[PDB]
């Protein structure tokens, strides 16, 4: 049941680490001749939910 | 519905942007005045007038774009409400199983 | 006020797609320059005939 | 009066925009929320399996 | 980023001053655009009084 636990959460980190590499990938992707380039509101806010280094 | 919701919210901060740089244009354009400097003789041209959404249309298409971005809102709110019956149905469902 | 004409609609038509398909002041504007010409044709020809 | 009158209309169009796309990242939150509650409930219907 | 990974971190960092020193640089073009400006409104006031004395 431990390890079943442990396996849970390291599966939901994982999946997390997934996803983050897809957005972070995009964005090294994106550049000056994209066709989806905006001018956002608010972009240098800290959501909350944050964490640090 | 996660997915719908963020599309729809590109496509309106899209037309906020389009919004934004306008404003930005056409303020600079009020500011102007007759002894004011920074003005030029630019030529006749049709530059002037390009064509991809008349007045009517732009109010249209911008009250398309928001009249969809409520009704993502609605439907995620009744999602989320199927998702509060389900969770609590499935907890007591197995609770009572288990008793 | 052909300076003040020129430039407005020149930088006016530096918006974006959806945006510059034409405006009231637009309209305006595009009528006045015409009007303007016609002026400044009525003041030459009474500098000539002076 | 007829610039500003543009200036006027698409102040009220950016604020409309700005409205509706601050509702939207709210909703998107809670239901964030709600999905991650979701992943808790397959957590923890798996031990009872 | 959902929950916890979505973190302030570098790549933040140099977004956001990018960002700010954009803003910074795009306002001293705007004025320095007007001050070139206002010195070609000067050349054409002087080259209607030199075509006048001519």
């Amino acid at each position: 049941c431990l390890l079943q636990e442990a396996r849970q959460q390291l599966n939901a980190d994982h999946r997390g680490k997934m996803e983050t590499l897809d957005i972070d990938r995009g964005c090294l992707s994106l550049n000056l001749k994209s066709p989806n380039i905006s001018l956002k509101i608010n972009p240098t806010r800290v959501p909350s939910g944050s964490t640090t280094l | 519905q996660i997915r719908l919701n963020r599309e729809h919210k590109e496509t309106c901060e899209m037309g906020w942007s389009d919004k934004v740089e306008a404003y930005n244009i056409d303020e600079a354009c009020c500011r102007y005045h007759n002894q004011s400097t920074d003005v030029q003789f630019y030529p006749h041209s049709a530059k002037f007038e390009e064509s991809a959404s008349t007045p009517e249309t732009w109010a249209k298409f911008t009250q398309d774009n928001l009249y969809g971005a409520e009704r993502e809102r609605l439907a995620s709110v009744n999602l989320r409400e199927l998702i509060e019956c389900i969770l609590q149905d499935t907890a007591e469902d197995l609770r009572l199983q288990c008793d | 006020p052909l300076k003040v004409a020129q430039t407005r609609l020149y930088q006016r038509s530096h918006r974006p797609n959806v945006e510059l398909c034409r405006d009231t002041a637009q309209f305006r504007l595009v009528s006045e320059v015409e009007e303007l010409n016609v002026s400044l044709a009525t003041l030459r020809e009474k500098l000539l005939e002076a | 009066k007829k610039v500003g009158e543009h200036l006027q209309d698409t102040h009220c169009w950016k604020s409309e925009l700005q409205r509706h796309v601050e509702e939207l990242v709210a909703e998107t939150d809670l239901l964030l929320a709600q999905k991650q509650r979701l992943e808790r409930a397959l957590d923890a219907t798996a031990l009872p399996f | 980023r959902p929950n916890v990974e979505l973190c302030r971190d570098q790549a933040q960092f140099g977004l956001t001053d990018e960002v700010h020193q954009l803003e910074a640089t795009i306002a001293a073009l705007k004025q320095k655009l007007a001050q070139a400006q206002d010195a070609l409104d000067a050349l054409y006031k002087h080259l209607a009084r030199l075509q006048a004395d001519i």
